């Protein structure tokens, strides 16, 4: 070690000093002296080719760093730790897939033994907002009323619904509500709300369709605005255009008719409905009234309305009709 | 987070898993915990483990906030605390045997809610308060995440679920805790098929053991309607497995709840992904956030990760700092602003490095002193006060191999450019404060020791694979000046840093031997040099072949294949024939002054010793020559540092004295010249004697002139002390009474 | 266990298929519708 160390500080003196020794150097110092870098320890390269040296030194740096990767994953205290880690999820996967390893298709062969040897001788969802425990604006807490106890045609025993109407004959289809009485709703029977058809082509009215919709139910995103009407006729639902938002050419299809879920749903009264939807992109009888409530826009995409299954299936029709 | 968890038999692993867990969840981020406040079971039992905790750090940071909610009319002993006066520290009596009814509270909590409905009688009145102001804390703030955590339960723990799930704050269930808990683990399949009463009351035969005659017809529905319920919203529940060592323990859970949660939700993809890496960073969990975030459709940019990946480098997150870098945070982009620098330096945290920088301090600009104290101070200094290049990633890696952060340092070289100079800077600033720790910290020292091994072998990989590559490039490679990193070049900053194992390469003593020829040919043997130096004309009539004849047959070779007075002043500025003439020189100046000092040496000096002073002259024009070449009292105190040129300024100024003194008239005066004449030749036959065997250093000769002048003095003081007590008795044996 | 296991899985439905099928089939139907020799003489050397 210290032989190259005693050869390096031994190149290092001598190449500075001139020749001519002591002797000489009396006039070599005194010439230099009254006469007035060095480029083989520290030179400075010139930008030209540094850029080119840098980059050709990072892509050796990079050979010799995949090569002691490389030669990492080949020693023995590596490959223990793999097979240990392999043989871990071997075992692992072995023994799921052994707890995913016939009878029902023996019975079912049984079956066509028997079976045959006879031949031979011969020849959802309920309405779960209805279900909600705490009624809206109210002090009353429903019945607890499963799942299996949804519809009139099965019969649970202890089922006691508290009536309950608001002081201001009927079975609830398809689901039992655990109240009864009319509450919030007006009548004891079956509130049709009507729904107005409010669509417009959207931007790039090649299979689009907006919509001038309402957020002034301080609530989730844009519905269109509508009201419950006087039931059963379409002239009413034209007086209720009229009122809460003359027109000649028009019609009405898409009619969704029927029980819509609430969590205002009773035992004798609940919510039914009729929501239509159908529609240049001007309809300049629409655009001639101007919209009052501030939040009301023009919902121009069909991402399920966010709402009810009501609003879900009137953006599927509009998204499947056009 | 908010645990919702009397009669509970969980067993002692799961219970120490848990205490465990939840203390590290704890610490980590500052976060409230809440929880009912009664000293009955689970309650006390994470207030016992909050002040476990509370003991453990001293209070020095955090103090975990356990705010309680509990209802008025169950507490034990309110009339003691019903003054209407204000602010007064009131006593409770907690001694374990309160009545059946009335339990008291938990004195490891801090904050108490008491909820006051006038009921006096019954538990249940007090929830539905409780879930409502976790929505308002939800609703302050992106929004503060939310969780309860879940254990073994009864008819409360299942309401306080189901009024807290109906307001989109979700659940944990912890897995084999008994009555509730494994219920709700039970039921992992069948929506619709599982939810009935005869299930529900199979299940509940089998795990609620002793209470099952307390079960009611209305209280069973009530609790299958709930439980019917709670499992139609599947995306807030998660069931969750029991703490186990294959790496799964509450912070996974709380994770996986909180995305499980916003992955299906309205709008959550905009801004609470943010939070959600920010706080998944602080629990070191890699694999959960490369596999759950970090998948192919995010599509994020990549100056937004600057917060996030600044935490994982502030605590020494190695694999995460990878995966990062590995993701798209770019170490170019990072480094902008140099308040990210000072932030840095002032996070950085405790090391042998700071508590040697603070008394400097007692500013990146400041830093530059103890670097530069820290390396050789020939270097130009760094790190200007304003952008001296900028090189973002010698910045990162000085940084981490002043933290020894030994796993993040090599994320530090790997990004870095200039390769082998930073990898021998490294090593240099690891040897110096490898010697300079005085403060023992050896297996500290030894670390620093083995670290500056490594990179001294990682800087010979790199260069013998460039070697092997080209050879001539390899020799500009060496001898390069580095914009980055000062005014350093790599061959002297390895031999000021000593790395033995680097300057003994063949590529490396190639070039040596290629300069100490010099402009003569590196085949020739020395003994023809001799030979040259013995007849001056010979020179044109020798073999010695040159590096401009050599290389012009070498050069026209290739081209083939692949399709006076000049000369002998050439010879003469070789540095071998310098040091040999040099040396002869040197000879005779010892021949001549060991003759003037005996022979001719009468009262005014002679002619020989006029030549003497000549010579002497001569000798201290080329020492001041040498001073002239390599502020002004600076490069004086840089050049006293060296070995050979203290002896050269002992040596003079001994000349100059015994000279000086060799002018007088009296005979004890010009003894005493002669005297300091010759102690003065023996120092410079010692200087010839060092011209071959010592080196140019200092500091390991300083360490063994202290280490063999304490042996030396030692074993001379215990002779000293045996040869004084004979003495003595010699002459207390050999002598009578008087002397 | 390498061994064994190529060996397993070399043991390792088709006919039962069939035999479903043609249940299914003549079912269908019938809806519609209401040793070793004497080896010694054989040697082929006669004494
Ligand atoms: N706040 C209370 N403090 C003290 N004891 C209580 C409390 N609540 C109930 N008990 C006693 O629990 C025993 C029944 O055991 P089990 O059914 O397995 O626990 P649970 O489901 O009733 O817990 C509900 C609470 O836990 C959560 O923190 C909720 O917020 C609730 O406040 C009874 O004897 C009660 O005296
Ligand atoms: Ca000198």
């Amino acid at each position: 070690t210290i032989w190259k160390f005693q050869r390096y500080e031994l190149i290092k003196e001598y190449h500075s000093r001139p020749a001519l020794p002591p002797p000489f150097i009396l006039l070599s110092h005194l010439i230099l002296f009254i006469r007035g870098r060095h480029k083989n320890f520290r030179q400075e390269l010139e930008q030209t080719e540094e850029e080119e040296l840098l980059s050709w030194e990072a892509y050796m740096k990079d050979n010799y760093l995949a090569s002691t990767r490389q030669d990492e994953s080949q020693s023995v205290e590596h490959r223990i730790h793999d097979t240990a880690e392999k043989v871990g999820a071997m075992s692992e996967l072995l023994e799921r897939e052994q707890e995913m390893v016939x009878x029902x298709x023996x019975x079912x062969x049984x079956x066509x033994x028997x079976x045959x040897x006879x031949x031979x001788x011969x020849x959802e969802a309920p309405h779960m907002f209805a279900r909600q425990l705490q009624y809206p604006d109210s002090t009353v807490r429903r019945f607890p009323v499963p799942e299996e106890k949804v519809s009139w045609e099965v019969n649970f025993s202890p089922y006691q619904p508290p009536v309950y109407n608001q002081q201001d004959k009927h079975r609830n289809p398809g689901g039992r509500t655990g109240i009864r009485g009319k509450g919030a709703l007006n009548t004891l029977g079956p509130n049709h709300i009507l729904h107005p058809i409010f669509t417009r082509w959207r931007d790039a009215e090649h299979k689009v369709l907006e919509f001038l919709a309402v957020w002034e139910d301080a609530e989730k995103r844009w519905a269109l605005l509508g009201g419950p009407a006087q039931p059963d006729l379409a002239q009413v639902l034209e007086r209720i255009l009229g009122k809460k938002l003359k027109t000649l050419l028009k019609a009405g299809e898409e009619v969704y008719k029927g029980y819509v879920d609430d969590s205002r749903n009773t035992d004798n009264a609940w919510v039914e409905t009729s929501i239509i939807t159908l529609h240049t992109p001007l309809m300049a009888d629409l655009n001639h009234m101007v919209e009052s409530s501030q939040p009301l826009q023009w919902r121009e995409v069909s991402s399920d309305a966010c709402r009810c299954s009501y609003q879900r299936e009137a953006l599927r029709q509009i998204a499947h009709h056009h | 987070i908010s645990v919702t968890g009397k009669n509970f038999y969980i067993k002692t692993h799961l219970k120490d898993k848990f205490r465990r867990g939840l203390i590290k969840v704890a610490q980590t981020t500052g976060a409230w915990i809440l929880t009912g406040g009664t000293h009955a079971g689970v309650m006390k039992h994470v207030g016992m483990a909050v002040r476990d905790y509370t003991l453990s750090s001293g209070s020095m940071e955090g103090q975990i906030v356990v705010i309680g909610v509990a209802p008025w009319g169950v507490i034990h002993n309110r009339s003691t605390l019903i003054h209407p006066e204000g602010r007064f520290p009131a006593y409770y009596s907690l001694d374990e045997q309160g009545q059946g009814r009335l339990s008291c509270l938990d004195i490891n909590h801090t904050h108490f809610l008491l909820v006051d409905d006038g009921t006096q009688g019954h538990y249940g009145v007090e929830i539905e308060l409780r879930a409502r102001l976790e929505k308002l804390i939800s609703k302050l703030s992106v929004t503060i995440p939310v969780v309860c955590v879940v254990l073994d339960g009864g008819p409360g723990t299942l309401n306080t679920i189901y009024n807290s799930m109906l307001n989109h704050t979700p659940c944990v269930v912890l897995e084999g805790s008994g009555r509730l808990a494994d219920v709700i683990a039970h039921v992992a399949s069948v929506p619709v098929s599982k939810v009935t009463m005869a299930l529900i009351n199979r299940l509940l035969k089998r795990f609620f053991m002793q209470e099952y005659k307390n079960f009611t017809e209305l209280q069973i529905i009530e609790w299958t309607k709930k439980i019917q319920d709670i499992l139609r919203m599947p995306h807030l529940l998660t069931v969750f497995r029991i703490d186990e060592d294959k790496n799964y323990d509450v912070d996974v859970a709380i994770l996986q709840a909180l995305l499980k949660a916003s992955r299906s939700d309205e709008h959550a993809g905009r801004h609470c992904w943010e939070r959600q890496l920010e706080l998944a960073v602080a629990w070191n969990r890699v694999d959960i956030a490369e596999s759950e975030i970090f998948t192919e459709e995010s599509q994020w940019t990549s100056s937004d990760l600057h917060p996030a990946m600044f935490s994982a480098l502030v605590g020494d997150k190695p694999e995460f700092v990878r995966l990062l870098l590995e993701n798209g945070v770019c170490v170019r982009e990072f480094l902008e602003r140099e308040e990210t620098l000072c932030e840095l330096y002032s996070h950085l945290p405790s090391c042998f490095f700071l508590r040697k920088l603070a008394k400097r301090v007692q500013c990146l600009s400041h830093v530059s002193e103890e670097v530069r104290h820290l390396l050789g101070s020939f270097t130009q200094p760094l790190y200007i006060a304003s952008r001296t290049v900028w090189d973002p990633g010698r910045d990162l890696f000085l940084w981490a191999v002043v933290q020894n952060n030994r796993e993040l340092a090599e994320i530090g070289w790997e990004q870095c450019r200039d390769c082998i100079a930073a990898a021998l800077a490294a090593s240099k600033i690891l040897r110096k404060l490898a010697q300079e720790s005085g403060e023992d910290d050896s297996e500290e020292a030894t670390e620093m020791l083995e670290l500056a091994n490594h990179y001294e072998k990682q800087a010979i990989g790199v260069f013998s694979e460039c070697h092997s590559w080209d050879a001539q490039r390899a020799q500009k490679l060496l001898i390069r000046i580095s914009p980055s990193w000062g005014r350093s070049t790599c061959l002297w900053l390895a031999l000021e840093a000593h790395d033995k194992s680097f300057i003994a390469h063949s590529g490396v003593q190639a070039l040596l031997t290629q300069i100490w020829c010099g402009e003569l040919s590196v085949d020739n043997p020395h003994w023809k040099v001799l030979l040259c130096m013995i007849f001056f004309p010979l020179i044109y009539t020798g073999f010695l072949t040159f590096r401009r004849d050599e290389d012009i047959q070498r050069q026209a070779e290739r081209t083939e294949q692949q399709k006076c007075s000049s000369r002998l002043m050439s010879f003469l500025k070789s540095p071998q024939v310098k040091f040999y003439w040099n040396i002869a020189s040197y000879f005779g100046f010892l021949w001549l002054f060991a003759v003037v000092l005996m022979i001719d040496f009468q009262t005014s000096p002679s002619w020989r010793e006029l030549l003497l002073y000549v010579w002497l002259t001569s000798l201290v024009c080329e020492e001041i020559r040498q001073l002239y070449h390599d502020g002004f009292r600076r490069k004086a105190k840089m050049y006293i540092k060296d070995l050979w040129n203290i002896l050269d300024v002992l040596s003079i100024v001994l000349f100059i004295a015994g000279l000086i003194c060799r002018l007088q008239a009296s005979d004890t005066v010009f003894y005493i010249g002669k005297v300091i004449l010759c102690i003065d030749f023996i120092i410079f036959c010692l200087r010839l004697m060092a011209i071959f065997s010592i080196s140019r250093t200092l500091g390991p000769k300083i360490i063994i002139v202290r280490r063999m002048m304490l042996d030396l003095f030692f074993f001379m003081f215990l002779l000293s002390i045996w040869v004084v007590a004979y003495g003595v008795a010699k002459q207390g044996i050999l002598i009578e009474n008087e002397e």
